[PDB]
């Protein structure tokens, strides 16, 4: 009787004990949820699916992706940028408006 | 910088 | 007296403060004796160094007969007149907190 | 000594190993700009759009183009 | 006239200085907000009252102190571009300034101790 | 201080720190002070 | 041993009818005035918790990532930026005894402690 | 504040616009300073 007593009493303690940790538990819980998701074979499925739609993807935006990386800004709104810009400032002089640029 | 400098020159009272 | 929740406050321009003081200043040449009484309040800002949101100015809090409250935002000291003062700054836009405080003393003739 | 530093080339000196390393470094710091730019700007209300988009690569192929000439 | 024309993309009529005068002298503009840098700028919008409806005009303001009598003489309600509102929006975008640099400088060095060594290359 | 973040808040701060912990270092001074 | 006090000495006696007009507050109005109290109390702290997690949210994203495994190959932009930026070295400043100390340079970027 | 409140108030989404061309400006002109010093 008394030593399941003293069992009881540790029992509830450990009640408590599990309690006042349980929002570290939890997040660690979501945590270990968050990266089982990412070591299956389900992913790497996913991973392999992205790779050919990349693929494919890639090869019917060449044009594309050439003026997006070197011919929008460098030779489209730069130099419009660049001119208005000079024009704004710069008093209206003849050397200054037209001459010097 | 120059657009913005007649809303800008409040701060110092002038025009 | 508490400071009010200015979000959810209607407002006032400072042109009507101006003018509805104006109608209340016996000295002006815009007088009426047939106003109904105003109780303002004007708060100044503690929070101003310690602390985001705090603004600069004055806030009037202008309560009317109906019960009903509104305010005013005095930040923008308009243009530096003296006390004895009775002209309009040339613009609705140039009313600030001395126009207000030139017609407050004013009044109490 | 500090004198054979001192009196040769650079960037022979240097290895590449270091500019791996900081340009890894800056891609990894500043990738996430163009979905922040677009997140924030969002709050005839969708002309709007395409103009974020835009704005979002210009401004992130010009934070990469600033590193590479500095 | 109005009948003889196709209807274009609404933009802000322009007074001179006297049609306002004499359109605010008849009841008719119902709001005014002012602007320009020296603030000598109106946009007056009207009530639907008046000939043509709600419109949206603009008015060059030379220095005249009756227009404020005059406005707030016959009920107009004059305005200024800021709410609460806005002024509380400015607030918050200080603030992102003001944190934005220790972040910058916790996410270097969270980067700089990644690559280094806690996902380096493979051999 | 978390409102407004700055560095003179960090520097006071580590010094009152070391004020309350390791201000004791100047008990380790004469502790060393033994050798000498 | 102590002394007494009358209890009509002690409190004050007004019936709140004898008061100006808008003197007494009724409920409605009472309720309004703790509701500005309590959001003037949290007024601050809110804002500056909302323009940290704009941050903290552009963190978790970065952090989402995690690398590169996703990320094809690009040839606009090689790992190598000697590579994109066409350097190499010339004729001059070029010394024999250049290659030893810079061993010791990888030395000490591969993390080899040896030196 | 009073920067960001006089551009505010001066001159919908117009004041959004303004703040981001004044952010934009003042970073460019950082960069361009360190830049062209860094080029002697
Ligand atoms: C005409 C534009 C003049 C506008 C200048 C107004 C005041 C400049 C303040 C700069 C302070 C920077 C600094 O802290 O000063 C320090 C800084 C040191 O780094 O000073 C410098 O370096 C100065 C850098 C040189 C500036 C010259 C560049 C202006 C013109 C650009 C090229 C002409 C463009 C092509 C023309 C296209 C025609 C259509």
């Amino acid at each position: 009787p008394l030593t399941r007593a003293v069992l009881a009493v540790v029992r509830v303690r450990e009640l408590l004990r599990a309690l006042l940790l349980l929002p570290f538990s939890a997040v660690g819980g979501a945590v270990a949820a968050w990266q089982g998701l990412f070591n299956s074979q389900r992913y790497e499925n996913f991973l392999m699916s992205e790779g050919e739609r990349i693929w494919a993807w890639r090869n019917r935006s060449e044009n594309e992706r050439w003026f997006w990386e070197v011919f929008a800004w460098d030779r489209l709104i730069f130099p419009i940028l660049v001119i208005v810009a000079w024009e704004y400032l710069v008093p209206n002089h003849l050397v200054w408006a037209v001459l010097a640029p | 910088l120059a657009l913005l400098t007649p809303t800008l020159l409040t701060l110092t009272g002038q025009s | 007296e508490v400071e009010p929740d200015w979000r959810s406050l209607p407002a006032m321009s400072p042109a009507e403060l101006y003018a509805g003081l104006r109608a209340r200043n016996w000295t002006s040449a815009h007088y009426d004796p047939a106003a109904e009484p105003w109780r303002l309040q004007v708060f100044s800002c503690d929070y101003k160094h310690t602390g985001v949101t705090g603004w600069p100015g004055y806030r009037v809090v202008v309560t009317s007969r109906g019960g009903r409250r509104r305010w005013v935002d005095l930040a923008e000291e308009g243009e530096l007149v003296q006390l004895t003062e009775q002209a309009p700054p040339a613009s609705p836009a140039d009313i600030g907190y001395s126009h207000v405080f030139a017609q407050l003393y004013q009044a109490y003739e | 000594g500090f004198l054979v530093e001192w009196s040769s080339d650079f960037i022979t000196i240097i290895p590449e190993n270091v500019d791996i390393y900081i340009w890894n470094v800056f891609s990894k710091i500043y990738r996430t700009i163009p979905l922040s730019f677009i997140s924030t700007t969002l709050g005839q209300k969708m002309v709007a759009f395409p103009i974020l988009l835009s704005l979002s690569h210009l401004l992130h192929r010009r934070i990469l183009y600033l590193f590479d000439t500095l | 006239s109005v009948k003889t024309a196709w209807r274009t993309q609404e933009v802000l009529r322009e007074l001179s200085y006297t049609q306002l005068w004499a359109l605010v002298g008849e009841g008719h503009v119902a709001r005014v907000r002012f602007y320009g840098p020296e603030k000598n700028k109106v946009m007056a919008t009207t009530r639907a009252s008046a000939p043509g409806g709600e419109r949206l005009c603009k008015v060059v303001l030379p220095p005249d102190p009756e227009l404020l009598d005059h406005l707030v003489s016959n009920g107009v309600v004059v305005d200024t571009g800021v709410t609460e509102d806005d002024r509380l929006r400015a607030s918050l975008l200080v603030q992102m300034l003001r944190y934005t640099v220790p972040f910058m400088v916790i996410s270097g060095l969270f980067w700089m101790i990644h690559t280094w060594i806690l996902d380096p290359l493979p051999n | 201080f978390l409102m407004q973040p700055s560095w003179d808040a960090v520097t006071g701060a580590i010094r009152w720190g070391l004020e309350r912990s390791g201000l004791p270092e100047l008990r380790a001074l004469r502790d060393s002070l033994l050798p000498e | 041993r102590r002394e007494a006090i009358p209890a009509e000495l002690l409190l004050v006696k007004e019936d709140p009818s004898k008061l100006p007009a808008g003197v007494l507050q009724t409920r409605e109005q009472l309720k309004q005035a703790q509701r500005d109290i309590n959001w003037a109390g949290k007024r601050e702290q809110v804002f500056a918790a909302v323009a940290a997690g704009w941050h903290l949210a552009s963190f978790a994203l970065n952090l989402a990532f995690w690398g590169v495994e996703g990320m094809p190959p690009d040839r606009y932009w090689p790992t190598s930026p000697r590579i994109r930026l066409q350097i190499r070295p010339g004729r001059y400043g070029n010394m024999d005894g250049g290659q030893r100390v810079y061993m010791d340079y990888l030395a000490r970027s591969e993390g080899v402690p040896l030196n | 504040s009073a920067i960001i409140k006089s551009i505010n108030n001066k001159t919908s989404s117009e004041k959004e616009t303004m703040q981001l061309l004044l952010m934009s400006s003042s970073i460019l002109l950082h960069l361009c300073a360190i830049i062209s010093l860094v080029s002697i």
